[PDB]
């Protein structure tokens, strides 16, 4: 859609409110360990054909050497991108992070302890020749166990946690860190901090609603 | 290791080049000259032709494993070039980009086919539980800190 | 006289079962929405 | 004995890939299931020689009954105690099972543990504030480079032969 | 003919797959490196976590995968001023500090 910007050499223009939006990324991190041998898939139960096999060398041999590699990197991909945090953190019982709500991404006890948004990714996405799959080494309960350590870390700590020893600050008051790191000061989300805790609430819920309408987001 | 694995894939890749010149792909002698005098030009053609495609795809495979691999090498002479511009020549704000903690410099030494960094970062430590306040009121008004 | 074969003249090509598949095969059919004499 | 109801005049089974799937024996009208006997691959787990020359073996994808004897979700694992205790990973296995060698010793197969606990004490007035300092200096190696091989067509495929 | 004709069908697959796979692992470096920098820290990084400013992130595991939650903050409500580049008050020129 056009857009021309009002543009003169002494007007400026600046906002005097904001939003606080809650946008989804979507990576894919593995694929499945696949395996598949030379011997039954070429020549399933035959003497015959497995010994004539013999004459092209060691051309197999690569292939579950090729294979393999494969798969042993594949369990590296999930471990590098969640097995980051050492300590495995976990939320204080009470709730009052300054009026912020979490209850849609942290685990809920009611339940595969999963989260709740974690819950709809997983329920929306869903051998005769030596087609082998192997098993992925962490289980999803594993997974999920990493990424509430990484969201649990980042709730009563920040950011202190991935650089050093894990140091506490109140969720009121980190958000003034993270306000004053792109150039608003501390007191605009002070001020305003019963307005944002219903932004941050409000725009995480229809995360839900925006994976759960359509299908095609995953 | 990462260095060190990069040599061993080069050498077993060439090296399984090399032995497969011991396989007949269906032909009698796995030897040029010996399937040529053991029978007739008429006849050594089709043994000929044989062995010929079998070396042919033999080498097909390992230039395509060279280049997937020469691939994942070029993604890696990409991220140290990368890590010597901002760790290197710079510091970075980048989170466990240049070592895990805040980051201070970084020293680069090479390798054979490789290199090292070494990430001089700044570690916290000693941490003491205090009470914290997000203002003061003083006479009436709000006090925030500065820095 | 002509008339228009909606949808009949489709049958069982093999002896094999096959549960919730749409399988495509090459045999002697009826053509959708033909001309019966 | 399977559960499928075939056709009055269904004698076959087939999948998706046209694999065969289940029989209808001609004698008794009972429809039968097929699945192909097990196989798979076998894995030795082993610390270094240079430690022990004691070895656990393991059959992938196996019920135990095919081949002390520990069934995990990667397979039938043999020669390896089960502990309910839960270190850190020493030999991934599979599904979360690490096997390693441990206290005399032999090798056990527990479940990995995904680090050491912690929970914060995080209140809404408490706040943690480091007092010293340590400057850690630490390394990372990359590859940059391979070996520049070339690979001639003629000496390699018909090494003096002028007819080939 | 057969044996020939399967070696190349499970030639090609390995291929295929050798490809494929490191099309994910340059997807498994990008997610490993938008937790380090978006979860793990504040980003300044335009457009690499979310578009806005940004504030935090919070993973979420999926099959296969990982969805982050990019939380900005996003300027709105606009309003036209008049700007100087500095003010002379005594001969002076001043400009503002922040
Ligand atoms: C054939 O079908 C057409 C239209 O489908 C119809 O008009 C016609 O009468 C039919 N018969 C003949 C003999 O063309
Ligand atoms: C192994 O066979 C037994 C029969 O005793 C059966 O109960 C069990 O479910 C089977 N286990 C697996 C993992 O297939």
């Amino acid at each position: 859609a056009e857009n021309s910007v009002a543009y003169s050499n002494n007007s400026i223009a600046i906002p005097t409110n904001f939003t606080i939006s809650v946008t989804t990324e979507i990576l894919p991190v593995s694929m499945t360990k696949t395996s598949v041998d030379c011997t039954m898939y070429i020549c399933g139960d035959s003497t015959e054909c497995s010994n004539l096999l013999l004459q092209y060398g060691s051309f197999c041999t690569q292939l579950n050497r090729a294979l393999t590699g494969i798969a042993v990197e594949q369990d590296k991909n999930t471990q590098e991108v969640f097995a980051q945090v050492k300590q495995i953190y976990k939320t204080p019982p009470i709730k009052d992070f300054g009026g912020f709500n979490f209850s849609q991404i942290l685990p809920d006890p009611s339940k595969s302890k999963r989260s709740f948004i974690e819950d709809l990714l997983f329920n929306k996405v869903t051998k005769f020749n030596g087609l082998t799959v192997l098993p992925p080494l962490l289980t999803d309960e594993m997974i999920a166990q990493y990424t509430s350590a990484l969201l649990a870390g980042t709730i009563t700590s920040g950011w202190t946690f991935g650089a050093g020893p894990a140091l506490q600050i109140p969720f009121p008051m980190q958000m003034a860190y993270r306000f004053n790191g792109i150039g608003v000061t501390q007191n605009v989300l002070y001020e305003n901090q019963k307005l944002i805790a219903n932004q941050f609430n409000s725009a995480i819920g229809k995360i839900q609603d925006s994976l759960s309408s359509t299908p095609s987001a995953l | 290791g990462k260095l060190q694995d990069v040599v061993n894939q080069n050498a077993q890749a060439l090296n399984t080049l090399v032995k497969q010149l011991s396989s007949n792909f269906g032909a009698i002698s796995s030897v040029l000259n010996d399937i040529l005098s053991r029978l007739d030009p008429p006849e050594a053609e089709v043994q000929i032709d044989r062995l010929i495609t079998g070396r042919l795809q033999s080498l097909q495979t390992y230039v395509t494993q060279q280049l997937i691999r020469a691939a994942e090498i070029r993604a890696s002479a990409n991220l140290a070039a990368t890590k010597m511009s901002e760790c290197v020549l710079g510091q970075s704000k980048r989170v466990d980009f240049c070592g895990k903690g805040y980051h201070l410099m970084s020293f680069p030494q090479s390798a054979p086919h490789g290199v090292v960094f070494l990430h001089v970062t700044y570690v916290p430590a000693q941490e003491k539980n205090f009470t914290t306040a997000p203002a003061i009121c003083h006479d009436g008004k709000a006090h925030f800190p500065r820095e | 006289a002509y008339t228009n074969s909606f949808t009949r003249g489709v049958y069982y090509p093999d002896k094999v079962f096959r549960s919730s598949v749409l399988h495509s095969t090459q045999d002697l059919f009826l053509p959708f929405f033909s001309n019966v004499t | 004995e399977s559960n499928k109801k075939f056709l009055p005049f269904q004698q076959f089974g087939r999948d998706i890939a046209d694999t065969t799937d289940a029989v209808r024996d001609p004698q008794t009208l009972e429809i039968l299931d097929i699945t192909p006997c097990s196989f798979g691959g076998v894995s030795v787990i082993t610390p270094g020689t240079n430690t022990s020359n004691e070895v656990a073996v393991l059959y992938q994808d196996v019920n135990c009954t095919e081949v002390n004897v520990f069934q995990t979700r990667a397979g039938c694992l043999i020669g390896a105690e089960h502990v309910n205790n839960s270190y850190e990973c020493d030999i991934p296995i599979g599904a979360g099972i690490c096997a390693s060698y441990q206290t005399s010793q032999s090798i056990i197969a527990y479940t990995m543990s995904l680090g050491a606990e912690n929970s914060v004490a995080y209140s809404n007035n408490s706040i943690a504030i480091p007092t010293n300092f340590t400057i850690s200096v630490t390394t990372e190696i990359l590859p940059v480079s391979m070996t520049k091989t070339s690979v001639d067509c003629t000496m390699y495929i018909c090494g003096d032969s002028t007819e080939c």
